[PDB]
RNA sequence: AUAUAUUUUAGUAAUAGAUAAAAAUAUGUACAGUAAAAUUGUAAGGAAAACAAUAAUAACUUUCUC
RNA sequence: AAACUCCAUAUAUAUAAUUUUAAUUAUAUAUAAUUUUAUAUUAUUUAAUAUAAAGAAAGGAAUUAAGACAAAUCAUAAUGAUCCUUAUAAUAUGGGUAAUAGACGUGCUAUAAUAAAAUGAUAAUAAAAUUAUAUAAAAUAUAUUUAAUUAUAUUUAAUUAAUAAUAUAAAACAUUUUAAUUUUUAAUAUAUUUUUUUAUUAUAAAUAUGAAUUAUAAUCUGAAAUUCGAUUAUAUGAAA
């Protein structure tokens, strides 16, 4: 008893997935570029078209945000938060960050900005938004024999596709291969004719490698090969990113069960192990400017692990595996992860946001009409808990109290 | 003693004399666990009112004696 | 038409019945028939002899 | 009221044509309680059977020659005769 | 659609849960163990199963003491109870509650299905 | 081992004996046989259900044998 | 009757070497209101409405008279009369008070998505009360390959208490999941909705509700758990 047009989903899903961004005012806002941050240092800025294209593919813009409020997802540049982070990324020798903060402070937004910057500066981006998919057991998996770990060839395929599409092909096909690669063919065409697909050293490309389509049991092998290729190449920078890395840290054991009924460890998987290797000084990328940018989510569980990894708490040895996994900490220490605290909004920034919202026509009538502007701003600041952006946004729009 | 450790529930009885010569054992215990040492001994277990004659088979070995002497009469209704 | 119990009874009945379970008749050639007769007669004689031996004893 | 199988018309066996009921029978080996095997013709399809309770292990047929099991299993550490002697005072009865 | 060991299954039915629902011998833990043995990802659906996987499941079910055999064990136990002049056996025979309950009022479920031939 | 085609089987049903005192075609003819009671027993079975058993072989023929 | 009374409230004073700390408290002693004042608007100096300025100022408990109902209690206890005195008095062992056709009250749990379940350790936020016929912390072991959870066992740290324990309150709020529901899944492509979209293929009246009833195994208390107790596990999964 359902039509195509009617809304059948729950609220959060509906807001994400039903395009109510359709009925919205076009806004001629400035464009996000790191080279011209001096112009737009503390102003709202729409992303470039190319950036948007890349960012959507990656999975930067998420469901629980209020990206439905505008024509397209929008951020502002911040001197204390985003700009400083970008500068650190540019300058630091290690280039290896974990974006920490309170729930709703704007970690994902920071990640999205970092991605956009990377896109601008001719870099490949391997984004893993929501590791919950590979960590929790809701897709097929298999123990590979060559690689001593469990591969996940539904998730992997999706990730490969994202990598292919998020990045431009000219940058991606500038990379020649280091080794030759045999794979099992899995086209609808040439199934009987071509039993195997072969990629040569100099002739073939990374783009071509990505476009390969194998059976599930070779997908993990393909992924491994791709990563190796990217590590080897020194022509283009590789930005690796993992958002909701908190889940990964806490969920040490996956929901998958091996032959004997017991839970599989995250490092015994392909994806989680690979990710950990990337984080640590192990799969070292040949080029400079090649970063790993991790991000915590307030959604996920909290425990002693991440604080212990960083310069926060001394290592209590007696706390349990559930609330403190030491292997993960050790791995984090190995690859010198310098954490980045996202600061809460200043008064001026809050004011600027409120002004933008007013321009876009999100503010309620009781806020605008018959009220001093400065007083309103102060109230908004108070209700957000002194500049938590999400909370502020909620107070503005989702209050109706 | 129900729990496997510390069991069974043992009671003093005239067992050896019954074993020698078929003299039924009039139990008023009802909470003594039956043992393998008395299968094929005649017991006369109390019912509240009247002692009930039973010959202990090998299927009874785990159970209590009072489980085989049903105290209440089988219920009926006088359809008036 | 019939219950499962009725069906099972019918099956049981069939087990006992000669309906469509029995082979063709054992036909013989005349020489074969003679051979059979000689086998049977000799056997019968032997059995009689044995009976007499036992009886005599 | 009376449960029946209602008869069809009977098939006329002609005089002389009546054939004896030779039922299908297998030669079946019965191994008794001890290793003594005996062949017997049987209608059920099983070439070999071995028997547990027979005349060859019954006391009536040779005078000259699992609740309990469960109990034994779960009161094994105690080892439960001496125990009988200990728990058998014949004063009270 | 997807038949396995005689029991029919609708598609999109999560395998372990479906197994627990249908087969008499198994609950939650047993179904999970079976899935682990066979190597299905948890929350895999019944429609996703290939034919060899189905056969392997069927084999696993056959190896386990389930369905009619499991039911029979329960029946045998109650028959044994009845055989000895036991209180529990007596209760089973008379269709009253067995587990030391009250029956001045509310003993309707027991009356309905405390038989010697229990399950159905 | 498996696929298709063409067949064959499975409609599962009682008498197997010239049946002989359970019940059923009550008039013809041909062939053959003998009932009942009482008694002694035997799972439920009991005075009363079913099944078993309960007069005599002299002479004769054939067969085997001392 | 009201009032004095108690609890709770506001204020003041006292005391507490601010390690028995919670001073944001506890407890003795006061004071405080059955609130006051003024402007108006209706009805006759007052009384209800409204407005204003002054205040922390707004509840609950106990107390339920006379009579009546020959209301309830001789099973809290006691006493009158009356009856029993080897029994209607006294002790032990077991059984019963838990029986089950129908019926009647009180409750509890349910019949799923403005509602159920997993999870949430720099442990979100309470109060009141108990612990020398005790309260039992941490930690080890088993159920259970990690560990947590829950349940037992092991063994008693601390305190007979503003000091330690019972005891990290729970809803809340947040992520995840949820059949009925082809209102979803997964194979392909697809892309500026990517924890997602579109296209084409295949996905065909009690559940992944409920927890009655029963089977087996363990554990707890006790000397003893059969009639007849309480947990945990693996199955069972009515009715609704
Ligand atoms: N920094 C920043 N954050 C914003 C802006 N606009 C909205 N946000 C909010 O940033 C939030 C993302 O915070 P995040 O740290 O991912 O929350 P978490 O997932 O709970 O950790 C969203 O909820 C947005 O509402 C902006 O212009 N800048
Ligand atoms: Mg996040
Ligand atoms: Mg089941
Ligand atoms: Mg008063
Ligand atoms: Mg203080
Ligand atoms: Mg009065
Ligand atoms: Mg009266
Ligand atoms: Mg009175
Ligand atoms: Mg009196
Ligand atoms: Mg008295
Ligand atoms: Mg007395
Ligand atoms: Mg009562
Ligand atoms: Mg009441
Ligand atoms: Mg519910
Ligand atoms: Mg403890
Ligand atoms: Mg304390
Ligand atoms: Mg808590
Ligand atoms: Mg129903
Ligand atoms: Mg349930
Ligand atoms: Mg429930």
């Amino acid at each position: 008893r359902v039509t195509p047009g009617s809304l059948y989903k729950n609220w959060t899903n509906t807001t994400h997935t039903a395009q109510l961004q359709q009925t919205a005012v076009p806004l001629a806002l400035p464009i996000f570029n790191f080279d011209d941050i001096s112009k737009t240092l503390n102003k709202v800025v729409s992303y470039s078209n190319k950036q948007y294209k890349s960012l959507h593919h990656l999975g930067s813009f998420k469901k629980s945000q209020f990206n439905e409020l505008f024509q397209k997802p929008v951020c502002l540049v911040r001197e204390d938060a985003t700009n400083s982070f970008l500068k650190k990324l540019v300058s630091h020798p290690v280039k290896k960050f974990i974006i920490t903060g309170e729930p709703g402070v704007g970690k994902t937004v920071l990640l999205s900005q970092a991605h956009a910057y990377a896109v601008d500066s001719k870099q490949i981006i391997i984004n893993i938004s929501y590791p919950e998919l590979f960590l929790n057991g809701r897709n097929d998996f298999s123990y590979d024999d060559d690689l001593k770990l469990f591969i996940q060839p539904m998730y992997l395929k999706k990730l490969i596709r994202k990598i292919l599409k998020a990045n431009d092909p000219a940058l991606l096909k500038s990379i020649e291969l280091s080794k030759d690669y045999k794979f099992s063919n899995a086209n609808p065409k040439n199934a009987s004719v071509k039993p195997f697909v072969t990629l040569n050293k100099t002739k073939n490309t990374v783009l071509d490698l990505l476009s390969v389509m194998t059976h599930p049991h070779n997908r993990g092998k393909l992924m491994k090969a791709i990563i190796d290729e990217l590590s080897v190449q020194s022509k283009v920078p590789i930005m690796f990113t993992v958002d909701n890395f908190s889940k990964v840290l806490t969920t040490a054991y996956s929901a998958y069960r091996n032959t004997e009924n017991k839970q599989i460890y995250s490092l015994d998987l392909q994806m989680g192990k690979l990710m950990m290797d990337i984080i640590s000084g192990e799969t070292k990328f040949a080029n400079g400017e090649s970063s790993t940018i991790l991000a915590i989510s307030g959604v996920d569980r909290t425990n002693k692990t991440l604080p212990v990894a960083l310069g926060k708490i001394p290592v209590d040895p007696y706390v349990t595996r559930y609330h403190y996994e030491p292997k993960f900490v050790e791995l984090l220490q190995k690859g010198n992860v310098t954490e980045f605290e996202v600061p809460k909004l200043n008064k001026q920034e809050v004011n600027e946001l409120i002004d933008y919202y007013k321009q876009s026509n999100v503010l309620l009538d009781k806020d605008i009409t018959g009220k001093k502007w400065e007083n309103l701003i102060d109230e908004k600041y108070f209700l957000s808990g002194n500049g938590n952006p999400r909370e502020l946004l909620k107070s503005l729009v989702l209050s109706h109290r | 003693s129900r729990s496997v450790w510390k069991g069974p529930n043992i009671v003093p009885l005239p067992i050896r004399e019954a074993m020698t010569k078929g003299t039924p054992i009039r139990t008023n215990a009802r909470a003594a666990t039956i043992l393998p040492q008395f299968v094929g001994l005649k017991f006369q277990i109390h019912n509240g009112k009247e002692y009930v004659p039973i010959e202990i088979s090998e299927d009874m070995v785990g159970h209590k004696l009072g489980e085989f002497a049903p105290t209440r009469k089988r219920f009926s209704y006088t359809q008036t | 038409s019939l219950s499962p119990l009725a069906q099972r009874v019918v099956t049981q009945l069939s087990v006992m019945s000669a309906s469509r379970k029995q082979p063709k008749l054992l036909k013989l050639a005349r020489e074969d028939l003679i051979k059979h007769q000689t086998i049977e007669k000799c056997w019968s004689i032997y059995q009689q002899q044995q009976r007499e031996r036992r009886n005599l004893q | 009221t009376r449960i029946t199988l209602p008869r069809r018309p009977a098939k006329k066996i002609q005089l002389g044509k009546s054939r004896p009921a030779i039922y299908h029978q297998f030669n079946v080996k019965m191994e008794l309680s001890d290793g003594s095997v005996v062949i017997r013709r049987s209608q059920y399809p099983k070439g070999e059977i071995r028997l547990i309770q027979d005349q060859r292990n019954n006391p009536l047929w040779n005078p000259s020659r699992g609740s309990l099991d469960r109990f034994n299993k779960r009161y094994s550490s105690l080892f439960s005769t001496v125990e009988l002697s200990e728990e058998n005072k014949k004063k009270t009865q | 659609v997807v038949h396995i060991l005689g029991k029919g299954f609708k598609g999109k039915e999560v395998i372990k849960i479906a197994l627990a629902s249908k087969f008499y011998g198994i609950g939650k833990t047993t179904a999970e163990k079976i899935c682990s043995k066979l190597g299905f990802y948890p929350w895999m659906r019944m429609h996703q199963l290939s034919e060899p996987q189905i056969m392997s499941i069927a084999s696993e079910l056959s190896t386990m003491t389930i369905e009619g055999d499991a039911r029979a064990i329960v029946k045998d136990n109650i028959a044994l109870k009845r055989k000895i002049g036991s209180y529990s056996g007596m209760r089973h025979t008379l269709h009253l509650p067995v587990r030391g309950q009250h029956t001045r009022n509310n003993a309707k479920t027991a009356r309905k299905l405390n038989k010697i031939d229990r399950r159905g």
